[PDB]
């Protein structure tokens, strides 16, 4: 039957919300969570980003 | 049929006070083709480690690589001395032999490695608890004679006199000769960036019973914090720790069939203080996953791990990440779960902590 | 501090060890069930009676009923023809109980070696049979929960094929659609089978990920389960309720009313001081031997009914109540870990934050007082309009108080007594569940914890000590004692309303007028048996009359009271006491022993003391109720007429 | 929130060792945290960090008093102690062995 | 052709105790041998204000390290000195987390 | 145990103009893909995507 | 694998899955083993040997 067994999951949502006309601004929604583990050798990293 | 499953078991045995001296049992089995162009690849490789003086600082370390590819047997002994000069420098004197089919060559290197770390900062060690990613430099100097016993290894000395003679550029090509196939390809998938050579020397001065050839040649390690020799050269040899003759037996069979691993052994150096009183399980060293994931992503797998972490008596585990699944009072057991995740995880390279910290 | 009820702790055994601790249970159970068949053999196949009607064995009756054994026969040939096919498969479950018991211990050894080919068969990898296994799955589950589920499901729906099979042949009942009849059990059985099967491949080839159990199964997975078991056997004391009610079951459950059964301790004929057996109540049967219990009086259908729908009931809510007290003890422990940060799943993540916590709780808090204020006030009205005191008759009760005519469709007679009997289901369920969401969020830090300085650093510390004139009982062990007292009062009401009682009112049938014109004013065909504390007064008159339950009542009543003495905060006065015990025991001393006295009286740890305090509570509490379930349904169609026309 | 880090602490609770008055003031003032695998100094980053709340710096007695009258000299209850002089620091208080 | 051999069964001291944040409930009384009786109570007001707390006596307290690897305290007052001097509240304390909240847009959580 | 992700912006370059009055959502930056590439390739997964 | 007429397979990784006369055919469990690490980058070899 299939292979490759044990697989994790992923969920991830986004969301681009365009402006019409010349504006080519947009609105950037996105939301993930990964259940696999990090490639962090000092694993509990937590960042936020205020750009 | 078509399921393809990897079935391992590990223990790890520390011994109680403050010197870990912890013994590894591991045991492996997976049915995916090995990624070895040479079919079988068989390999039985024995490192013991004994302390010639603790005084002087100097141990003695023997390796026997004992290989069976494409029925050819390749035999690579060496042993060894290494002492700590400074904290820096190492020197090494040693001896050893590399009999690949009829052919021998019986080898005596005398080698300085010289680390220095990039940053000395006291801001980063005061920081930051556990110190993974240091960058660093590793100057090797190595004088090495082989007695030029055999014609064709004096053809190969003749030839290479003549090839350091007529190309400026072999410095750089000699790397390629050195890291031969997929190896050129590791360094970089591991952060290890390798200098031009420099030959200081090349000569020959003839024993009474045959010539031998010297050659004295320095290079350049460069580790970018990833590399398991620069990051941790501390670690690296605990010569201090070492009082009691260690060694640790590994073979591996890579079959098209399967792969089958047994790697048993003590040796000191396991666990090491991670300060606030917890003694840490030592952090896993990035080349060996990163190397390893190079082959492991070449194919899919389901995961049966075990490991059984058989801790001394009076101490308990305070942090398992992931958890332990169960625990027989003294022996603390993760088998499954997102251990299993964790296995795949450095099976394919992932460089992902697996901290276990206890204490008394 | 490793107990004796913490050495079977399943921290402590692994997936092998627990599967042989359930196949040693499953065969202790299947030896079980062989004595209580033994146990409802009326006539022996040898040709002599047989036993006196155990109520395990009254229970399981119209189950095999329904199954080709057991007829419902005074005929002496048919009943020993029952008696046969009882004690026939009693002995084959002996037989497989057996063999579950040796499989049971080869997996709590880790033993597993085939007598026939000497070959070790690994746990963690395997084929469940010699093609089948190799036709479904091609390998083992590895060694996760998760991919479990599959082959769990590919097993079950296995055994539902057996049944449908045994169905089939052993008890002779052919597959066809009729649900109303017996014969479908099978035919749904083998759709089960279809649509299990289906289900197990799919979740062997898609495994589901809630990744929080897989890592410690032995506390996540359990908690999870026996929750998500609890809810089920409730469902299942529901279904049962309705169903045995129906007309379909009645060939099966109605019929027991009809026969009467001689019950282990219902009371014997008395003879007198002076009786000549070489004066006796009751001549024509033997000295000392029990009376026929007429079922048409006893309403024993119904009392089959209750016994089995309030088991499965309270094992339903104490499992969940289990779930929730284990799952607390996880929490605590990845909380302690540190790995609570670090779960990633929606079922912990959105209850990491406290201000989540306090909303729902204080949401569960103000459902529960809310509703429980108006259910009370209403019950305490009715009581007061039917007592007439402050001058107030029923028409000022809540009479009028019907279910809504939409959700009437789910009572027999819509009264106030259904409307009170749900509001308080509602009430006592969102009042065990302020514990349960206590034990859910607060395993380790309250936020009272939270401002004032202090963290629950076990699973069963007793308290903190009296710094700020408290801290009692805030261990989550604590908590679910606390719960289980709180939704003993909901299992009361679910057990007086299925064994029949006006929960409306407290004092429905007394001698007071308006207490007995109830009925008059409400318009009920079915007369409600009493009143909440005539219930007491009503439905003991059987169990004063019978021996059996009187003792019953007796040995729960004294297991209450010694529950008092652990229940108090009365230890440190209990170990002084102990220390003076003590101290005169070594005061034997001098009275010529010449032994040195080293036994130390022992009083239990506060954990240990609110331990046995909520068993021996819940243990007194429900030994009764075993009483109020045994004594008879008693409940008369016939409505009350007015005291005065 | 509270259950990241150590639950008891609403801020960081970073103790003082006894690093004091031995070499010019010994202004590398060893601030651990309740964790304790680290061990800062008083870099005005953590008196930032101290001001906002955040983390919360706490003086040991059982040791050498750490520059008792050099740090500040407010000794009303023998716990008025400020590094920036409008701190409003908090001692931790331990009789341990002196007391019965 | 030829291959070596295999076998692979794999397959099939001087703590402390602050009394500021004591709050009295012994429970370091209970994790310590009676032989050397170093946990006590000192009584300084209401018994239900927090009143009493608990001292170590350290001469006769030796480097039994019970009550902090117990990691009973509820208070964190159960400190433990080192000999370069760290401090610990916890055996392993949590480590900090930056905790900001997921609500998928359109799954149902939102 | 996992990774959360959370990702909220306002960006004024999302859009690109194209030819023949198409405009198109900006073609996406190669590095951050490869550069994801190192990890994402270290377990198997399966992916409930959503994007609106 | 349609060998010149006179010819055996002798030696192989993973042994040919079916064998008509003058065909060999690899498929099946292990062949499959190879191709998924041939495709993903695998260097692993498939040594075919055939013999007149
Ligand atoms: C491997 C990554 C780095 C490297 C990092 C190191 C490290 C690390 C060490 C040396 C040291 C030495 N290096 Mg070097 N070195 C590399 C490449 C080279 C090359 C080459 C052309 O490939 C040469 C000629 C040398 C030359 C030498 C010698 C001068 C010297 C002693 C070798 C010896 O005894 O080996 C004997 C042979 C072995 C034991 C074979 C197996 C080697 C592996 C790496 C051992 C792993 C141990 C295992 C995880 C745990 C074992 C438990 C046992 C009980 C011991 N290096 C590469 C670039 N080099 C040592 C030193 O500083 O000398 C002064 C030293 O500490
Ligand atoms: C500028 C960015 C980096 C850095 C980048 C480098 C690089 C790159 C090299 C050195 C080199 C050296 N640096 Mg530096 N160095 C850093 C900070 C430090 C600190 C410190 C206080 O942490 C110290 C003590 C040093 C000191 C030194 C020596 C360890 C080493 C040889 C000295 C020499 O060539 O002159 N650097 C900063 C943080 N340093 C050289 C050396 O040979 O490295 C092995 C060298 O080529
Ligand atoms: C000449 C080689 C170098 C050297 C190179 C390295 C490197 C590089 C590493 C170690 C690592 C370790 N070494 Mg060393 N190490 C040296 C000297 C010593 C001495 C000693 C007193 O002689 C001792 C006791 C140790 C002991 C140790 C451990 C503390 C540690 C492994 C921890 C673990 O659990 O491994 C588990 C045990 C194993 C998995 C067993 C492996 C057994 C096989 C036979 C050896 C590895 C083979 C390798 C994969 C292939 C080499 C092929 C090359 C072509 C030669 N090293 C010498 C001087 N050692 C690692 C560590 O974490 O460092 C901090 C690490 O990264
Ligand atoms: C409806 C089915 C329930 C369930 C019903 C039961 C019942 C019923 C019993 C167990 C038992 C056990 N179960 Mg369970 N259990 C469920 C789910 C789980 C899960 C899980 C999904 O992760 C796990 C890991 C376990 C694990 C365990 C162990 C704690 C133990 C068996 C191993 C052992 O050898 O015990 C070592 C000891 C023994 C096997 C026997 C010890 C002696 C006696 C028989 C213990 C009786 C205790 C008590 C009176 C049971 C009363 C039930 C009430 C009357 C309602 N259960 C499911 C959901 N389980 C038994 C256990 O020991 O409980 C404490 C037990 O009684
Ligand atoms: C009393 C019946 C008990 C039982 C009693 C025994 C006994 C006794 C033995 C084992 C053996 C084994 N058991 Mg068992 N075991 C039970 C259920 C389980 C379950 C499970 C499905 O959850 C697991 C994981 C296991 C695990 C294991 C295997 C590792 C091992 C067989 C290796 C294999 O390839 O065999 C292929 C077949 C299996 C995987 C059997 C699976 C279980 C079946 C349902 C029952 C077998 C015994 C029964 C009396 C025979 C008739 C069965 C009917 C035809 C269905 N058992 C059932 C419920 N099991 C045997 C052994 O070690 O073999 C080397 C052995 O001697
Ligand atoms: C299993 C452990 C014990 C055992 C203990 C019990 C208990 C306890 C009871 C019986 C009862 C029965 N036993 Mg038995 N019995 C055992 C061994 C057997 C075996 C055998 C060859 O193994 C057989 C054929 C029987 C035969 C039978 C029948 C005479 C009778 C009714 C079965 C039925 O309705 O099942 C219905 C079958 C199914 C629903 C399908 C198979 C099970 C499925 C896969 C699991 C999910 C359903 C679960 C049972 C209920 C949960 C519902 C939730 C909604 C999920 N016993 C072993 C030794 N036996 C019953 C009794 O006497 O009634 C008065 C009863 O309650
Ligand atoms: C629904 C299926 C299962 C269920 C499956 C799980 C799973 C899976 C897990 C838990 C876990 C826990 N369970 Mg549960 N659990 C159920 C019933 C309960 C009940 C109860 C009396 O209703 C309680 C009090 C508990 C208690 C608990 C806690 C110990 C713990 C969660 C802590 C947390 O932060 O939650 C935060 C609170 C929530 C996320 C609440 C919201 C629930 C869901 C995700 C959102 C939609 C439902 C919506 C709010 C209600 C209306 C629609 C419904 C369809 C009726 N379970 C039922 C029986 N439970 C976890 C634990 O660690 O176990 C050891 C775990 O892994
Ligand atoms: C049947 C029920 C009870 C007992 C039996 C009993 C036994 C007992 N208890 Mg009690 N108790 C309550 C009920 C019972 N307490 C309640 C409801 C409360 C809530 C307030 C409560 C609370 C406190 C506090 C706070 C303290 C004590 C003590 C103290 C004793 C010490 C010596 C003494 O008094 O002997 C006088 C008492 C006896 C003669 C008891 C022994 C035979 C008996 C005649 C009847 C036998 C019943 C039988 C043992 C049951 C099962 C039999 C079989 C299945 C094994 C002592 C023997 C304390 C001390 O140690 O000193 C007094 C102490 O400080 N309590
Ligand atoms: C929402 C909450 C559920 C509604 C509450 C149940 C009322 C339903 C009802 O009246 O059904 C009506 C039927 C009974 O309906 C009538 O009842 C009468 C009372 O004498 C007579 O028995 C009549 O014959 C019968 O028809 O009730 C049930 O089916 C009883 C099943 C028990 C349901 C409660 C189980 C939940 C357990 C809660 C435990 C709380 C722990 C804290
Ligand atoms: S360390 Fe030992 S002597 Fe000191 S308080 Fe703890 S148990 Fe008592
Ligand atoms: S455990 Fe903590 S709160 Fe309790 S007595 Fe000891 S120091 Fe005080
Ligand atoms: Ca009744």
């Amino acid at each position: 039957l299939f292979g490759s067994n044990d697989v994790t999951t992923a969920h991830s949502d986004y969301e681009i919300v365009l402006e019409g006309g010349s504006s080519s601004w947009g609105k950037v929604k996105a939301r993930a969570k990964v259940n696999a583990p990090p490639a962090s050798p000092l694993l509990p990293a937590d960042c936020d980003v205020k750009l | 049929n078509d399921v393809t499953t990897a079935h391992s078991d590990y223990e790890i045995v520390l011994e109680g006070g403050s010197s870990s001296w912890g013994k590894v049992k591991a045991r492996a089995k997976v049915n995916a083709p090995p990624a070895s162009p040479l079919l079988p690849a068989d390999c039985d490789v024995k490192l013991n480690v004994k302390p010639l003086d603790p005084a002087k600082g100097f141990v003695r370390i023997s390796a026997v690589f004992e290989s069976i590819v494409d029925s050819t047997k390749n035999k690579l002994t060496i042993e060894a001395d290494i002492a700590n000069e400074t904290k820096e420098r190492r020197i090494s004197v040693g001896e050893g032999m590399v009999s690949v089919g009829d052919f021998s060559h019986t080898f005596s290197f005398e080698g300085s490695v010289v680390n220095l770390f990039y940053y000395r900062s006291d801001a980063v060690r005061r920081n930051v608890p556990n110190p993974i990613y240091m960058q660093g430099r590793q100057f090797h100097d190595i004088l090495m004679k082989v007695p030029l016993d055999n014609n064709d290894l004096i053809d190969t000395w003749e030839g290479t006199v003549k090839a350091i003679g007529s190309t400026g550029a072999f410095n750089d090509w000699i790397r390629d000769f050195w890291f031969i196939g997929p190896a050129f390809t590791a360094l970089n998938e591991g952060g290890q960036r390798i200098s031009r050579i420099e030959v200081n020397g090349l000569n020959t001065e003839s024993g009474p019973k045959g010539p031998v050839g010297v050659s004295r040649w320095r290079f350049s390690h460069g580790g970018s914090g990833m590399v398991d020799s620069i990051s941790r050269w501390a670690e690296l040899f605990p010569s201090d720790k070492l009082n009691r003759p260690a060694q640790v037996e590994a073979g591996f069979r890579s079959d098209s069939q399967g792969i089958e691993v047994k790697v048993d052994g003590e040796f000191p150096g396991v666990s090491v203080d991670a300060g606030g009183g917890l003694r840490r399980i030592l952090n896993h060293p990035l080349i060996p996953l990163v190397h390893h994931g190079m082959v492991g992503k070449f194919n899919n797998f389901n995961v049966d791990a075990q490991l059984k972490v058989v801790l001394p008596k009076g101490y308990k585990i305070r942090y398992a990440a992931p958890q332990y699944r169960s625990q027989n009072l003294e022996e603390y057991r993760w088998s499954g779960g997102a251990y299993a995740r964790w296995v795949e995880h450095v099976c394919k390279g992932g460089v992902g902590q697996f901290e276990i910290l206890y204490a008394q | 501090s490793t107990k004796w009820y913490q050495i079977f702790d399943t921290e402590k055994l692994d997936d092998e060890q627990v599967v042989g601790g359930h196949l040693a249970l499953l065969g202790v159970l299947g030896f079980i069930m062989g004595i209580y068949y033994i146990s409802g053999i009326q006539v022996f196949p040898w040709g002599a009676p047989g036993f006196h009607d155990n109520w395990f064995y009254l229970t399981i009756k119209p189950r095999m009923v329904s199954l080709g054994i057991d007829t419902y026969s005074t005929k002496t040939a048919d009943l020993e023809a029952a008696g046969a096919r009882l004690l026939g498969w009693a002995a084959f479950h002996f037989l497989v109980g057996s063999v579950l018991i040796f499989g049971g211990w080869r997996h709590w050894t880790h033993n597993l070696t085939n007598p026939f080919t000497g070959r070790c068969g690994n746990f963690r990898d395997f084929r469940f049979l010699g093609k089948f296994g190799d036709v479904v799955f091609n390998g083992t589950s590895a060694k996760s929960y998760k991919e479990a589920l599959g082959p769990h499901a590919v097993y079950m729906s296995l055994l539902f094929l057996g049944w449908g099979i045994v169905m089939w042949a052993i008890l002779g009942f052919a597959p066809i659609p009729d649900f109303q009849t017996i014969n479908s059990e099978t035919f749904m059985s083998f759709v089960f089978a279809v649509i299990f099967f289906a289900l197990g491949i799919y979740w062997w080839n898609n495994p589901p990920n809630a990744a929080i159990h897989l890592n410690d199964d032995m506390k996540a997975a359990f908690s999870v389960h026996l929750t998500a078991i609890g809810y089920i056997n409730i469902a299942l004391g529901c279904i049962a309720f309705v169903a045995f009610q129906q007309p379909s079951f009645a060939p099966y459950y109605k019929e027991l009313d009809k026969l009467v059964f001689y019950l282990y301790g219902e009371p014997f004929n008395r003879v007198s001081f002076n009786f000549v057996e070489q004066a006796k109540e009751f001549a024509d049967f033997p000295a000392y031997a029990i009376l026929p219990k007429s079922g048409e009086a006893f309403g024993m259908a119904r009392v089959v009914t209750n016994l089995i729908v309030f088991n499965h009931i309270i094992c339903g809510v104490l499992y969940v109540f289990a779930g929730v007290y284990h799952g607390g003890q996880y929490l605590l422990k990845i909380q302690l870990n540190g790995m609570y940060n670090q779960i990633k799943s929606i079922w912990i993540t959105k209850g990491r934050d406290q201000e989540v916590q306090v909303k729902i709780l204080g949401t569960v808090m103000a459902l529960c007082f809310a509703t429980m204020l108006s259910v009370y006030a209403v019950i305490v009205w009715n009581t007061i309009c039917e007592l007439n005191i402050f001058g107030t008759n029923i028409t000022m009760s809540f009479y009028w108080l019907k279910p809504l005519p939409i959700f009437q469709w789910m009572f027999a007679d819509p009264s106030i007594n259904d409307w009170v009997m749900a509001h308080v289901i509602t009430a006592g369920s969102l009042f065990s569940l302020i514990a349960l969401v206590r034990i859910a969020f607060f395993a380790h830090t309250s936020p009272l914890w939270d401002d004032l300085g202090l963290k629950k650093n076990s699973y069963s510390f007793p308290c903190l000590g009296p710094v700020y004139g408290g801290t009692c009982g805030v261990s989550i062990q604590d908590q679910l004692w606390f719960a289980m007292l709180w939704g003993i009062k909901g299992l009361s009401a679910v057990c007086w309303y299925i064994d029949g009682a006006w929960i409306a009112s407290m004092m429905y049938g007394v001698p007071a007028a308006d207490a007995k014109a109830w009925d008059s004013i409400a318009h009920l065909h079915h007369h409600y048996t009493s009143g909440i504390f005539y219930y007491f007064w009503t439905e003991t008159v059987t169990i004063f009359s019978s021996s059996h339950l009187s003792t019953i009542l007796m040995i729960g009543h004294l297991v209450w009271f010694i529950s008092f003495a652990v229940w108090f905060e009365d230890r440190g006065s209990r170990l002084e006491g102990a220390d003076i015990q003590t101290r005169t025991i070594r005061w034997l001393g001098k009275k010529f022993l010449n032994r040195d006295v080293n036994f130390r009286f022992p009083v239990l740890t506060i954990s240990d003391s609110k331990l046995a305090g909520t068993f021996l509570y819940f243990g007194g509490t429900f030994m009764l109720v075993f009483l109020f379930l045994a004594n008879g349904f008693y409940q008369t169609n016939s409505p009350l007429p007015p005291p005065v026309s | 929130g509270p259950w990241s880090g150590n639950a008891v602490h609403k801020a960081e609770k970073y103790f003082i060792t006894s690093a004091k008055r031995d070499r010019d003031g010994k202004l590398q003032i060893e601030l651990v945290p309740a964790s304790g695998r680290r061990k800062l100094s008083p870099t005005p980053e953590m008196i930032r960090r101290l001001i906002d709340g955040e983390i919360e710096i706490y003086i040991l007695t059982t040791q050498p008093d750490i520059a008792i009258d050099m740090n500040k000299e407010i000794i009303d209850m023998e716990n008025r102690y400020v590094i920036d002089f409008d701190k409003r620091g908090v001692k931790w208080t331990m009789r341990e062995i002196p007391v019965f | 052709p030829v291959e070596n051999k295999n076998q692979a069964p794999a397959p099939g001291k001087h703590y402390f105790i602050i009394e500021n944040l004591c709050v009295g409930c012994g429970l370091c009384l209970d994790k310590c041998p009676p032989k050397v009786n170093a946990i006590g109570y000192k009584f300084y007001g209401d018994v239900q204000e927090g009143g009493f707390r608990c001292y170590i006596d350290q001469a006769a307290c030796i480097s039994c390290s019970a009550c902090f690897s117990g990691d009973e305290c509820p208070s964190g007052a159960l400190i433990e000195v080192l000999p370069d001097g760290e401090v610990l509240d916890f055996s392993y304390t949590p480590p900090e987390r930056l905790d900001f909240d997921l609500r998928f847009l359109h799954r149902f959580h939102r």
